[PDB]
């Protein structure tokens, strides 16, 4: 069984967040179904769940703003959160459980929602160029700097997922402009900088940006 | 057992207090004039066969399978009757829950329990045949109801019959009880829009 | 709500560690519906334990749950590098809700490891845009504590740099750290020496990496 969250990842303050969970490979019926969120760098918070035919119970701190509903014919259930503020910026998860499990066994992958009046904006990708500037043998490091995008998230791979050994992708930081920036780096053999090709694949779905950048030791 | 039958024991009749992990008995001596059987008048279906299975059973562990608090759209501690008082206050069975409407609505129950234990479970539940259309709407709002219970080897679709009874301890309605054995990894499915007496506690059992 | 969990627990590979989770009578105490979830960052939590002590699969072989009073516990035997994660307890409550604990970051205590330090000057593509980003990379070190100081023509810097740290690596339990110094294109070209000096228990003396043109 698989769960997938769906809906817009950028909502304006005081408007209403709307999300849908699509259940594949199994039926809604007889299970209970829950929404859970996680603000960036924080812990999980239970929003509420739907059970029986269409009964609900909500977290006491949110119950005046939340509506959970179900559509058995489409095998979906939905969350609405009204009058959103910046404190509702979170990754939102849908989840399943049942009596005898009494927790939550299958979770969606999560979808990021950011509460803001700003507009989507794609990243600029700049190289972090290697050279014969060596530290600790497996010397030579390179990367790319993914700068000034909004909102979260971006994904980064190297050589289309073929190079994963020694790669570090750092958590984004939000800078004083309100735009995000991050970097991804790889440690590579110094002796083969001339001949090996290293390409970082940046993907920013909220702006439909998808840019590859070759990183090389210049001259 | 002292003054209780087997049904009144398994259902949690307030009169009886024989519970927890009640010690691995070497079969059961029950008087044929069971002082306190059911609180309400009614029948315990297949009492016969359950008594034969309780013969080959030695030890019981009660467990909570559906929390009473999870019926938050119904009233769950209003179903009480003088048929069986705890102190002198009218009470009901402990191990099973009488769901009443909440504020002129009875939402449709549709809920599963999966036996995630290593033992088979003995699960009990009931149906209420109300006295009159008045009591029906008074307890359950919906005039026309149903109970639906399914496992891999059980298929119940009941319809409760409005009918006025000859009073037994002051009530002209009756409650029928049913039981089944849920195997590990099998699930029991409940679905109802009224008259349902729901399980809360079941019993883990190992046989010979 | 929030159940009480230690913010972090620490252990060497191979040993047993335990995480506590404290609630009250209305959740952890009265019910047997405590679950434990393991979460790596950017992914959904994964159910590791349910009904206080049941395992969904063989991935939980080394995991074991128990409960005493209003305090639940999770024990992980034979700690492995890959056990590094956030762990959350959860409990059903008498209000027909669920509550989570605050989460416990599990840290793997390994030997000391000196950083490898790299400094990157701003690219020409970016300087055409009006801003210069100068990156300092500290790779594969342990423990976490590390001082990074920027110096432009030996002038110490403050307030013009940000940094992020990776999670503990799932195979060798190290950290990496990226410090980014941001200047205007105007201020970048006013100076020559750009230096990153790193201090860390794995280095006998601070290591400085530097470049010139700017
Ligand atoms: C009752 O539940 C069992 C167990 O479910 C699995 O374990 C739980 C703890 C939870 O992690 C679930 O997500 C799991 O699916 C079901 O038996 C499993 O069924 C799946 C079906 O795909 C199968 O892959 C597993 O091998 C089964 N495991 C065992 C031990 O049999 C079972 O189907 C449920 N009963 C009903 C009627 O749905
Ligand atoms: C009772 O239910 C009715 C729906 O008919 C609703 O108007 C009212 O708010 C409810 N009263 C409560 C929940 O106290």
């Amino acid at each position: 069984v698989q769960l997938q969250e769906s809906g817009p990842g950028l909502v304006k303050p005081s408007e209403t967040l709307s999300l849908t969970c699509t259940v594949s490979g199994g039926s809604i019926n007889s299970y209970y179904w829950s929404w859970i969120r996680q603000p960036p760098g924080k812990g999980l918070e239970w929003i509420g769940y739907l059970f029986d035919s269409g009964s609900t119970k909500y977290n006491p701190s949110l119950t005046s703003r939340v509506t959970i509903s179900v559509d058995t014919s489409k095998n979906q259930f939905s969350l609405k959160l009204s009058s959103v503020t910046a404190a509702d910026t979170a990754v939102y998860y849908c989840a399943r459980g049942f009596w005898g499990l009494d927790g939550f066994d299958i979770w969606g992958q999560g979808t990021t929602v950011t509460v803001s009046s700003a507009s989507t904006k794609g990243p600029s990708v700049f190289p972090l160029a290697p050279s014969s500037k060596s530290t600790s043998g497996g010397t030579a490091a390179l990367g790319c700097l993914v700068k000034d995008y909004f909102p979260e998230p971006v994904t980064v791979s190297w050589n289309s997922g073929a190079l994963t050994s020694g790669v570090h992708t750092f958590p984004a930081v939000l800078q004083s402009s309100g735009l995000y920036s991050l970097s991804s780096v790889v440690t590579v053999p110094s002796s083969s900088l001339g001949t090996q090709t290293y390409i970082c694949n940046v993907n920013h779905k909220p702006s439909n940006t998808k840019v590859d950048k070759k990183v090389e030791p210049k001259s | 057992l002292r003054d209780c039958s087997v049904a009144g024991w398994l259902l949690g009749n307030p009169m009886c207090d024989e519970f927890i992990n009640v010690p691995e008995w070497s079969y059961i001596v029950e008087k044929a004039n069971p002082a306190n059987d059911l609180c309400y008048p009614g029948n315990f279906n297949d009492y016969e066969e359950l008594k034969h299975l309780l013969s080959r059973i030695n030890h019981f562990e009660k467990i909570q399978i559906i929390p009473k608090s999870s019926w938050s759209d119904h009233e769950a501690s209003s179903g009480v009757s003088s048929a069986c008082p705890y102190q002198g206050t009218p009470s009901f069975f402990r191990n099973v829950v009488w769901l009443i409407k909440k504020n002129n609505t009875y939402p449709t129950i549709k809920r599963s329990y999966n036996n995630t234990n290593q033992e088979d479970l003995l699960i009990l539940w009931g149906i209420h045949h109300s006295n009159d259309a008045a009591e029906q709407t008074k307890l359950y709002q919906n005039p026309t109801t149903y109970i639906s219970v399914g496992t891999s080897t059980l298929n119940q679709r009941l319809v409760p019959k409005i009918a006025t009874r000859s009073k037994v301890n002051g009530q002209s309605g009756r409650m029928d009880f049913f039981w089944t054995i849920l195997k590990p990894n099998d699930a029991i499915n409940f679905e109802s829009n009224g008259n349902f007496i729901a399980p809360e506690y079941a019993y883990k059992i190992v046989k010979k | 709500a929030v159940l009480t969990q230690p913010a972090s627990v620490s252990g060497s590979p191979g040993q047993s560690i335990t995480i506590s989770c404290t609630g009250t009578s209305s959740d952890v105490g009265d019910y047997n519906y405590v679950s434990w979830y393991q979460q790596h960052p950017g992914k959904a939590p994964t159910l590791m334990i349910y009904d206080v002590n049941k395992r969904p699969s063989g991935d939980s072989n080394r995991f074991s749950g128990s409960k005493s009073g209003n305090t639940a516990s999770l024990t992980i035997s034979g700690l492995q590098a890959e056990d590094e994660a956030d762990y959350y307890c959860s409990s059903y409550t008498s209000s027909n809700t669920w509550v989570f604990g605050g989460g416990t970051k599990l840290e793997i205590k390994r030997t000391v490891a000196a950083p490898s330090v790299f400094i990157f000057p701003p690219s020409d593509e970016q300087l055409k845009s009006g801003t210069a980003s100068v990156v300092c990379l500290l790779n594969n070190f342990y423990p976490r504590e590390a001082k990074v100081q920027w110096k432009v023509d030996n002038a110490l810097q403050s307030g013009n740099s940000q940094e992020s740290v990776t999670e503990q690596d799932s195979k060798d339990s190290t950290y990496s750290l990226s410090s980014t110094l941001t200047l205007s294109k105007a201020d970048y070209e006013k100076h020559k020496v750009y230096a990153c000096e790193v201090t860390h228990q794995g280095l006998s003396s601070p290591v400085t990496k530097s470049f010139n043109r700017g």
